[PDB]
């Protein structure tokens, strides 16, 4: 009922209940072709109750496997799996003109004369008749109005949920489903997972914002927990994606250490001028943010203390000069 | 790095098909920025015409007359459409500079 209120990938959410014949009744009514397109959530629910079952009321309820074996289309899983992986639930400067240049327009109203109206029982006649009226369904605009006047790193102050453990099951049970198989199409269905986990940024202040993060960084550490297999398959893409990841998060923290961590390069110490763009960026806002950000930055003087492959590095250190100011003085 | 415009760079790889990708061989031996070209992509591909004479008044619009000057890729999006199929390349970005960028657009 709520539809007219507010239909198709609903086909996926209703399959969960031969986990039976009413939702194949309620898709026929349009098409009863349509299961393939919109099996990729029935495969995840699926692949995520076999990892609860392998490793509890949910090792019961994955018994319903075998309703999975309607049809033999394998290689359809392997642009799957990427709601799965994104998944990690169900698993302040505006007072400076104290001198007079603000005092020919308005001041702020911070002192207690702001709330000098407390005595308003006068116009309470006029106040309870607009209480009642549709005034009541709107009144949340005040209350959705009060979030500004803060431009800080929330992001770096903020256990989602139990999808690190279950994550090498489909690996295990399809022999490396993550690493082999993806390794096949040269890494496309990775970054295109890649790509839709960032497309997917629409309300990053408070909501989204909290969970896009840690998947991105959750994906990092997968990527990178292989060696080899990640060198053989990809590194330029993954390069490309890490600078790209960088960017956005510099538009703004917490998630400095990911990149931290990926730049490490034990094995990827064959790194090119694409990573200058990295280190400005990284240098840029050093000294500007607090000083967990300062301490955490840390990662481009562990870097600058490579002293092999590092010629390139010492030809475009020439922005790193700036560090002098706030010093910091050891790396400049 | 631009955002929410990193769904175009997917038609990339159906442009890099074997009907034009005969020089990716011999350009990815003296470049170096073809290494994240290959590991994203790398059969043929074609299309047809309808009309040659569709863009009368519409050829003349390219920047338009009042303001908003991005109803340019309209106008690029016309003249790729009903237009010859020899540039297989540009025929098929068509479909990636419809929404793309509008310096990559005029290019």
């Amino acid at each position: 009922v709520s539809e007219t209120f507010g239909m198709a990938s609903h086909l996926d959410y209703l399959v969960l209940e031969w986990l039976f014949i009413l939702l194949n009744y309620t898709n026929i009514e349009d098409f009863y072709r349509s299961c393939y397109k919109v099996l990729i959530p029935h495969l995840v629910i699926r692949s995520h109750f076999d990892e609860v079952k392998s490793i509890q009321e949910d090792w019961k309820s994955l018994l319903t496997d075998c309703f999975p074996k309607i049809l033999v289309n394998i290689l359809p899983y392997f642009a799957y799996e990427g709601t799965r992986d994104s998944g990690m639930a169900q698993q302040h400067l505006f007072i400076s003109n104290l001198p007079e240049i603000v005092v020919e327009l308005l001041m702020t109203l911070h002192e207690p004369a702001n709330s000098s109206a407390s005595q308003s029982t006068d116009l309470c006649d006029f106040s309870g008749d607009l209480d009642p009226a549709p005034n009541p369904p709107h009144f949340p605009s005040h209350v959705i109005k009060a979030t500004f006047a803060y431009i800080s790193n929330c992001h770096k102050t903020k256990l989602s949920k139990s999808p690190d453990s279950y994550q090498k099951i489909l690996l295990a049970i399809c022999e490396q489903a993550a690493e082999t198989n993806n390794v096949y199409k040269k890494h496309r269905i990775l970054k295109i997972y890649h790509l839709f986990v960032s497309l997917l940024l629409k309300d990053i202040k408070s909501g989204l914002g909290g969970a896009w993060a840690f998947v991105l960084r959750d994906v990092i550490y997968t990527l990178i927990h292989y060696i080899n297999q990640r060198p053989s398959c990809i590194m330029d893409v993954s390069l490309r994606s890490f600078s790209l990841c960088c960017d956005l998060l510099s538009q703004v923290a917490l998630e400095n250490h990911l990149h931290v961590i990926v730049g490490t390069l034990i094995p990827l110490v064959y790194e090119q001028v694409e990573v200058q763009k990295q280190v400005l960026d990284l240098l840029k806002y050093l000294v500007i943010d607090n000083k967990d950000n300062e301490n955490l930055y840390i990662t481009i003087k562990l870097l600058d203390p490579f002293p092999d492959h590092v010629v390139f590095k010492d030809l475009r250190i020439t922005q790193q000069k700036i560090k002098y100011s706030r010093g910091l003085e050891e790396i400049n | 790095v631009r955002s929410a415009a990193v769904t175009c760079l997917k038609n990339i790889l159906a442009t890099k098909t074997g009907h034009s990708f005969w020089e990716i061989y011999k350009m990815t031996t003296d470049p170096m920025l073809a290494y994240l070209q290959p590991f994203r992509t790398s059969p043929l591909s074609e299309n047809h015409d309808i009309w040659i004479k569709t863009l009368t008044c519409a050829f003349l619009d390219s920047g338009g007359t009042k303001c908003e000057i991005l109803q340019l890729l309209k106008p690029m999006c016309e003249v790729k459409t009903d237009f010859c199929q020899t540039v297989l390349p540009y025929l098929i970005h068509d479909i990636l500079l419809q929404d793309t960028n509008e310096s990559w657009r005029n290019l």
